[PDB]
RNA sequence: AUGAUGUCAUACUUAUCCUGUC
């Protein structure tokens, strides 16, 4: 099952460990999905923004929170 | 695998911002959408140059320093020049410098957020578009007319200019105060 | 679903006040694009005691702006700003303007110019030519803001709210030419910006008490009422700024956040003094209050009297 | 006619008061007013390229009406 | 400050008068 | 030490100015930071010896023959 | 009960009902909620169909107090519509059926 | 145009509400969480009315409010989660009518 | 401590003796030296002693040179710099380059030590930074950029952002280079400018560079965009523009378009 | 390849896999060692082992051509032991 | 074919015609295409264009 | 930093161990590497301070005497809320100086 | 007339650093 692909390390450099930073070779769909996930996390974190989003719609706060948590993985369809 | 520039310009809604190097990118649609934003700034012109944006001003000799009026009205420059001439102290005042730094403070000429530094940025002193009916002071002085500018007397005879057809200039079809004799 | 309402009189009619209310047909959120709109007219009979439906003029876009302007009614349906007149069968649109960015969310009409507020773009100043019936936008803003409400402070200064919990005040430059024919040439500078932290939807500059001074009273979506009062003296403004700078170091917030970072959430702070942070000097420690008064070269009852004087001058 | 030759000028005039000066009539698209390097001063004669020819023929008609520093300004086709 | 303070007192006067009305 | 080095640098700058005045070099130009810059070679000079050595490599005087032929068509 | 954002059951029969919109409520735990004819759908109770709970009035708690405050960010007109000299704050606030036209006057009841 | 913002009526909408022995006595308090202010309510068991014991503006958007107490303790703490990058543990001090911050450790950036 | 017991003449002699103590191979020597020089700067007052600092043309790059610069800073603190600046700013005129970059450093450390008080002097330094940041030679851009950094941290929150935007214009072209000190300098610069100006303007300069065809531009603008991204990741949400949705993917976030 | 199907060592025996692994190691490495037997014991000690990590550890120890065949023979015997209801491979039913 | 800022790098003449057609003053030219104030309806039928109302005013 | 561009920080999890500074590196900041405006104290990691690794300097790595603090310019730039900046690697510094 | 690689000096920066040891 020779794979010849051992993404281990090189000289203790790069090795991205954060989430949402991005690279120079980042695609447009991956950056759009990361921006949508960051917007969903900011909507879930801010209480006043979540209240202003739930006051407009006819849904409750917990239902909108569960819908935003369920739409985080595949909230715009991975490119 | 790479689309042409005409196909990328026909597909883009704003084709006045597309360049020749944007076809060699990995996603021209996202680059064309990001380049046509509202408050976006373009990249510098040193992306294709080979002078590293600092080797073009070789023979250009400029002045040493242009001090403001708030520093020139304190007398420190003349005292520093006298000290340099004596070496090659003053104790003028202590409250006058505070007054020039606080009360007599002049706001400098800033720039816009999209006003990036060009390569030369000194020989292109462009300013709006001083058109037909609006002139500067001094050139009034060379003209020497006391408070129409007199070739709008001949804009009576020969007719309204082809170049600026929308024209109105005072006294003719435009029924004027200070400098500006036409709009 | 109605979104705008206005009650005024028409120049073609007499002294009969008409109540025009714009409504929409088949609308909900962003996924469901708006279908059509209508504008119902009322008679306001029995001196404003009963309303009679005179006519219901339809519209292609949902109207979200209705305001009287020189005997006519300015109707903003989506991104189309139209000036409609009073008609026997329907509201005859005498003018139209399609220079809006996304959609017209609010409209405040001055005696000479018109200020329309966009949805995601900041409000722009537009001049309406009475000779040719052509509205021309002569000013715009440089920074976009999700405006929710606005109020005209003067002939060239307008203060508008933000959907992100901030408050901004834009003033036109004195060299701006209203008679004209990235987006616009003349830009409007923002003279004041402050993050209130609550969603403001109602602003009104009036006198809360007779005999006092008028202040910028603002409402909030969380059930709060606030007021903004301008400084009358530069020395008093500098004293309040020094008191705020002393209080930001002596009494930090309990939520671990910075006061300047809270005031600079959406836009940077420009000529804004938070009186609620200055009100904690009476509730803080007496030794810290004495140290702040010694740094301000005064007494703690003197600082309390100076804080209460502005409240007695501007509020109830 | 798109270009004109302009004689009899004073060096305090530069490319700017020509810009401003002839666009008073109609816009100068391309300005040329030599800077002499050797003594760093202007002889005072000019060449002007316009948008098209009509601009410049009206320019022949009207144009010889500019007086630079109390003095006469030559404008002819080219 | 002091000179302003003199004025400030007058400023107070207006508000107090307003209250009376 | 440091003052002796400053005096030696001033004496070297004076000797370089005297040599440029004696040889009448029209390409030597002074910078605003205590350096020299060649106008004909269109390059920078780090020290006084660098501008005094730009006479064997990149001889810009031989490239002025085209400008001399453009200024005067006769020899 | 109305739509509450948080509920707090305190000792000695006290139930705090913090409403998400409109005035809040503080119903005191009156009854235990059991020992009644109300059908208590058990987890073991099978259904293939959901226990259609009848909308019976809260007969287990008693609103000891109400904190009907603000949570609107709607509209407000500050004007002297009354005969007095001090202007009143006529602010329409609420959400749906709990909406109300509250005229706010700076005073004391 | 230098302005001075002032609050006339505080925000009455509560985003979170906890209950427990925050005062350290047999009476239970009601720690309500408004938009930009913290509120401590104390309901009267005899009168049936809820009185506002303390009201302090946190100058930030509080997104989480929970109470905790150690084993064998007699007072409940106040954990406050806000928009800042620090976690704050508060302990209302009755002998002063103010919430005393017990510990404050920074975990990330603001916002 | 006492400082009165000794007459001023003795002091100024102490100065002219202290000047060459900056050849020390040890860092603590220079430490105590500079701090003393500040003390006696208090004992006398600014103008003379800062002039005696400006007597040095930074010819000796060994031992402590910039140290004199630090003395210019601390001296500018000990009595208000509100006095001192015009002398310095005038002394940038001198054609000698290394002392020009010297006074640039003096501004850098200067703002680092003054902090808040720069709410005024920003304007004064702004055009000179324009002249310096516009490049005679790389060290100008570097040091001037450091000045922009410390200024940018110092002035934060006081409402001067405009002129900082103007200076950011001239900062912006320097983004590209391989020289380690100027690139890390520029990084610090744009970080301080990030916090002072706010992310929105930054990102509005950093958008187009992300996807540009070239590898260079993407390397860099992605480095920048990361620097902007790690901090203030919470506040970025509003500023991501509208990006249309393609076939397989929906790139519009419709939550923000819910209208009451 | 053959190392993409998820398996589980908890549903299979360990004493019946020692002789086949010993024969494979004697065929690959020529002689009998104690590091390869310990690596084979450590690779099957976890209840959810990793086939790719075991293949990398076998390619690092052996040459790689015989290690790929050893991994393909150990994955199929483990799959036949986990698919059976008893928990034994096909070589243990006959003897 | 008049040139423009987006059509600077155009080489083929076939793409230039489409570029000049799409550049053709964006898509507006509609200031008064409905204002007519028809009083003939006086109920619920005021439908007419600018040129139609101009012809109706010139005719009667 | 300044004194060393090839040095790498630890950036580990923040513990309860307060950081310290040596007598030769007293007053110097860890991130900004400045001498003025101290605003926040330095916290060390749990693995970085254990047994003989406790009471050592973060930057210098020698015998720590006084407690180290972070600069206010690094505090306002949110450069102090990162991991523990313990100097783990030591390259191109104090290596050839031991031979002379 | 830039630019290219190339052996070779020269200035500049890093507040670089001189008691380190089993």
């Amino acid at each position: 099952m020779t794979d010849r692909y051992t993404i281990h390390s090189q000289l203790e450099h790069l090795q991205s460990k954060y989430i949402g930073t991005g690279h120079a070779d980042t695609t447009k769909w991956e950056w759009l999905v990361n921006q949508h996930r960051d917007s969903y996390c900011s909507y879930m974190g801010h209480f006043d923004l979540l209240n202003y989003f739930a006051i407009a719609e006819n849904e409750s706060k917990a239902r909108v929170r569960f819908n935003l948590m369920e739409k985080m993985l595949q909230p715009c369809g991975p490119p | 695998n790479r689309f042409t520039v005409a196909e990328l310009k026909q597909l883009v809604a704003r084709p006045d911002v597309v360049e020749m190097h944007d076809v060699t990118a990995q996603d021209p649609k996202l680059l064309v959408h990001l380049k046509a934003t509202r408050n976006s700034v373009p990249v510098p012109r040193h992306w294709c140059f080979k002078r590293k944006y600092l080797q073009g001003k070789r023979g250009i000799e400029k002045p040493p320093f242009e001090l403001p009026d708030f520093i020139k009205r304190t007398g420190i420059q003349e005292m520093r020049e006298a000290l340099q001439e004596k070496e090659e102290k003053i104790d003028i005042d202590y409250q006058k410098l505070h007054d020039a730094f606080f009360k007599w403070q002049t706001k400098p000429k800033l720039t816009i957020h999209g006003d990036l530094y060009y390569e030369g940025k000194e020989f292109e002193t462009r300013l709006k578009e001083k058109k037909p009916g609006d002139l500067s002071d001094e050139l009034r002085i060379s003209l020497g007319m006391p408070v129409p500018p007199p070739w709008l007397i001949a804009m009576q005879r020969y007719g309204p200019p082809p170049s600026y057809p929308n024209l109105k200039i005072p006294g003719l079809n435009s029924p004027l105060y200070g400098d500006v004799f036409g709009t | 679903a109605a979104f705008s309402v206005a009650v005024c009189r028409f120049s073609n009619t007499g002294e009969d006040w008409y109540v025009l209310v714009g409504v929409a047909k088949d609308l909900i959120l962003n996924p469901r694009s708006v279908a059509g709109g209508f504008v119902y007219t009322y008679k306001l009979v029995n001196n404003g005691e009963k309303l009679e439906f005179l006519h219901k003029t339809p519209v292609e876009e949902v109207p979200a702006a209705i305001a009287p302007f020189q005997g006519r009614v300015l109707i903003g349906v989506g991104k189309l700003l139209r000036v409609y007149d009073l008609g026997k069968k329907k509201l005859l649109r005498k003018c139209e303007n399609k220079h809006i960015a996304n959609y017209i969310s609010g409209i405040q009409t001055i005696g000479h110019r018109v200020i329309v507020s966009d949805v995601q773009e900041s409000f722009i100043w537009v001049r309406y030519k009475r000779n040719e019936n052509q509205l021309i936008i002569f000013a715009d803003d440089t920074y976009p803001r999700w405006v929710t409400t606005a109020s005209l402070l003067d002939y060239d200064t307008v203060a508008g709210a933000d959907k992100f919990g901030n408050i901004c005040v834009v003033r036109l430059p004195p060299n701006t030419n209203d008679e004209v024919d990235n987006g616009a040439s003349q830009k409007a500078e923002v003279i004041m910006n402050y993050h209130v932290g609550e969603t403001v939807l109602s602003l009104q500059k009036t006198t809360l008490i007779p005999g006092g001074s008028e202040s910028l009273v603002y409402t909030t979506l969380s059930g709060g009422i606030g007021i903004l009062v301008p400084f009358t003296s530069h020395e008093d403004h500098d004293f309040f700024q020094h008191v705020e700078m002393h209080l930001r170091s002596e009494h930090p917030p309990l939520c671990g956040r910075d006061h300047l970072s809270f005031r600079s959430y959406y836009f940077p702070v420009k000529n804004v003094i938070d009186g609620d942070l200055c009100e904690q000097f009476n509730s803080m420690e007496p030794n810290k209050q004495k140290n702040v008064s010694e740094e301000l070269d005064r007494t703690p009852p003197e600082v309390s009297k100076k804080l209460e004087d502005i409240r007695t001058r501007y509020a109830f | 006619d798109a270009t004109v030759y302009v004689g009899g000028l004073d060096e305090k005039v530069s490319e700017p008061l020509l810009w401003e000066l002839f666009l008073q009539a109609g816009p100068v698209v391309n300005t040329h007013m030599p800077k002499d390097r050797v003594t760093g001063q202007h002889q005072g004669y000019g060449f002007v390229e316009f948008l098209s020819e009509e601009d410049a023929d009206y320019a022949i008609k009207i144009m010889n009406m500019i007086k630079l520093y109390g003095k006469p300004i030559r404008v002819n086709k080219a | 400050k002091k000179q302003d303070l003199d004025d400030e007192e007058k400023t107070a006067k207006f508000i107090e008068e307003q209250v009376r009305r | 030490s440091s003052e002796s080095n400053r005096d030696r640098r001033e004496r070297l700058r004076q000797l370089a100015l005297e040599t440029i005045d004696i040889n009448k070099d029209p390409y030597f130009m002074k910078n605003h930071l205590g350096s020299y810059e060649c106008k004909l070679c269109l390059t920078l000079h780090n020290n006084e010896g660098s501008y005094l050595a730009h006479t064997q490599g990149k001889k810009h005087q031989t490239n002025l023959a085209r400008r001399a032929a453009k200024e005067a068509k006769e020899a | 009960v109305p739509v509450a954002a948080a509920m707090c059951v305190l000792k000695t029969g006290f139930l705090f009902v913090a409403s998400e919109f409109g005035n809040h409520y503080l119903y005191q735990i009156a009854h235990l909620g059991d020992d009644d004819e109300e059908p208590e759908f058990s987890s073991a109770m099978p259904l293939e169909d959901t226990f259609f709970f009848q909308p019976r009035p809260l007969k287990n708690l008693v609103l000891v107090d109400e904190l009907d405050s603000l949570s609107p960010i709607l509209f407000c007109q500050i004007a002297d519509l009354a005969n007095e000299d001090t202007p009143q704050l006529y602010v329409a606030c609420g959400r749906g059926p709990r909406s109300s036209l509250r005229v706010l006057r700076h005073g004391l009841e | 145009m230098f302005l001075y913002n002032l609050t006339l009526q505080r925000a009455t909408g509560i985003s979170f509400a906890i209950h427990g022995n925050f005062s350290g006595t047999k009476q239970q308090e009601i720690v309500v969480s408004r938009g930009k202010i913290l509120e401590l309510l104390r309901p009267d068991p005899n009168t049936g009315k809820v009185h506002t014991l303390l009201t302090v503006e946190v100058f930030g958007v509080i997104r989480s409010l929970m109470a905790f107490r150690l084993t064998g303790g007699t007072k409940d703490y106040i954990v406050v989660g806000s928009d800042s990058g620090r976690i704050v543990i508060l302990e209302y001090q009755p002998s002063k009518n103010m919430f005393e911050k017990i510990h404050q450790e920074t975990f990330g950036k603001s916002g | 401590r006492g400082a009165e017991y000794v007459s001023a003449r003795e002091w100024m002699r102490i100065c002219f003796e202290l000047l060459e103590l900056l050849k020390a191979h040890k860092k603590a020597i220079r430490r105590a030296t500079v701090n003393t020089f500040g003390y006696i700067a208090k004992a006398i007052g600014p103008h003379d002693v800062l002039a005696t600092l400006l007597n040095n043309l930074k010819v000796q790059e060994r031992q402590n040179r910039v140290c004199t610069t630090v003395a210019i800073a601390i001296v500018a603190e000990t009595c208000s710099p509100f006095t001192v600046l015009p002398a310095l700013m005038n002394e940038y005129r001198v054609p000698e380059l290394n002392v020009q970059n010297g006074v640039l450093k003096s501004l850098s450390f200067l703002f680092e030590y003054i902090g808040e008080m720069g709410k005024d002097y920003i304007y004064a330094v702004t055009p000179l930074l324009e002249d310096a940041l516009m490049d005679r030679d790389l060290v100008h851009r570097q040091t001037a950029s450091a000045v922009v950094q410390h200024m940018s941290l110092g002035v934060y929150g006081f409402g001067c952002e405009d002129s900082l935007n103007h200076l950011l214009n001239y900062v912006w072209p320097n983004v590209f280079e391989t020289s380690p000190h100027v690139i890390q300098a520029v990084m610090g610069a744009l970080e301080g400018l990030r916090v002072a100006i706010g992310p929105c303007r930054m990102l509005q300069y950093c958008l187009q560079g992300l996807f540009h065809p070239a590898r260079k531009v993407r390397d860099v603008y992605w480095k920048i965009y990361n620097s902007i991204y790690i901090g203030s990741q919470d506040a970025l949400i509003a500023h991501y523009p509208r990006i249309y949705n393609d076939d397989k993917n929906t790139y519009i976030r419709y939550e923000l378009d819910y209208i009451l | 390849e053959c190392l993409e199907k998820k398996v589980d060592m908890s549903k299979v025996n360990l004493e019946v896999i020692k002789p086949w692994i010993t024969k494979r190691v004697t065929e690959i490495l020529g002689f009998e060692d104690d590091v390869v037997i310990e690596f084979i014991f450590n690779q099957l000690e976890v209840k959810n082992p990793d086939s790719k990590m075991m293949q990398i550890n076998l390619t690092g120890f052996l040459n790689g051509k015989n290690a790929r065949e050893f991994m393909g023979e150990l994955w199929p015997l483990l799959l036949s032991a986990q698919e059976n209801i008893a928990g034994i491979p096909s070589a243990f039913l006959e003897l | 074919i008049p040139n423009t800022a987006h059509f600077a790098n155009v080489t083929q003449i076939e793409d230039a015609v489409s570029l000049w057609a799409k550049l053709k003053l964006q898509k507006a030219s509609e200031r008064w295409q409905p204002d007519t104030e028809e009083e003939y309806e006086d109920s619920s039928g005021n439908v007419v264009n600018k040129k139609t109302y101009e012809d109706l005013k010139r005719q009667g | 930093a300044k004194h060393h561009p090839d040095l790498i920080f630890c950036r580990k999890q923040a513990g309860v161990a307060i950081g310290r500074l040596c007598e030769k590196c007293d007053g110097k900041c860890v991130i900004c590497d400045s001498y003025v405006r101290p605003c926040t104290l330095v916290r060390i990691c749990d693995e970085c301070n254990y047994g003989s690794y406790q009471g050592r300097c973060v930057i210098c790595g020698g015998p720590g005497v006084s407690d180290a603090y972070y600069c206010k310019e690094c505090t306002i730039q949110e450069k102090d809320r990162d991991g523990c900046p313990k100097i783990v690697n030591l390259g191109s510094s104090k290596t050839d100086l031991f031979y002379e």
